């Protein structure tokens, strides 16, 4: 339960399958709802049970409340620590775009990665997680643009 | 049943690749948590 970024694995497919990404901070595990659908996770000989979730936000916490409070300044560059299945975590610097909605605007990263990359954190220059990656749209060019999904602590 | 495996630390890497654009899109978020291009 040490802090850091973790892979969400499952043997329910043909074998070892990475279904998404997750961030452990302050003893709470943060991933996206669509990755686990609230399913309980194994951390060795111990299990982690869901504590909070919201299908609309596509987020879910484990072992406690959501702890990530950092927000993108809407100005500076940020880094997506992508964790693709079977690939070493790589920091990808980028400048977030804007998802213009009726309830306001949110940052978006125009990076395309395998489906199993859902949940990889997005960092600010200070090292604070400002959101999760994996919930977005597909633009004209067939591109993928994921929103910078962040919850409320 | 699923299990987690540690993938690294949450740190900013000075020698990181810089790529990806910064689109500005009007999007709708339905009750099911899916984004839609509007
Ligand atoms: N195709 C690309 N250029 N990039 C995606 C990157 C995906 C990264 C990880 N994120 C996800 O898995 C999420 C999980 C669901 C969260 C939403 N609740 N999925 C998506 O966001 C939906 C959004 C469509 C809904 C729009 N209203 N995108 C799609 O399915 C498009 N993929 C296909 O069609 C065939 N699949 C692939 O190729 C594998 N995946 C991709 O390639």
């Amino acid at each position: 339960t040490t802090d850091g970024v973790y892979r969400v694995m499952t043997r329910r497919l043909l074998g070892s399958t990475q279904v998404g990404v997750g961030v452990m901070q302050e003893g709470v595990f943060h991933t996206m709802w669509h990755v686990t659908k609230g399913a309980a996770l194994r951390s060795g000989e111990g299990r982690l049970d869901p504590y909070w979730g919201d299908v609309k936000q596509d987020l879910v916490s484990y072992c406690g409340p959501w702890k990530l409070d950092a927000a993108w300044d809407g100005l500076s560059e940020v880094q997506l620590l992508a964790v693709p299945p079977g690939e070493r975590a790589k920091n990808i610097q980028t400048l977030p775009g804007i998802f213009k909605t009726k309830d306001g605007d949110i940052g978006a990263v125009a990076l395309d990665y395998p489906a199993g990359t859902s949940g990889s954190p997005i960092l600010d220059k200070c090292g604070r997680v400002i959101g999760l990656y994996g919930n977005g749209v597909v633009i004209k060019n067939g591109s993928y643009v994921s929103a910078i999904t962040q919850g409320k602590r | 049943d699923m299990y987690i495996e540690r993938a690294g630390d949450i740190t900013w890497e000075k020698d990181a690749e810089v790529t990806g654009n910064s689109p500005r899109l009007d999007v709708a978020l339905d009750e099911s948590g899916d984004f839609s291009l509007v």
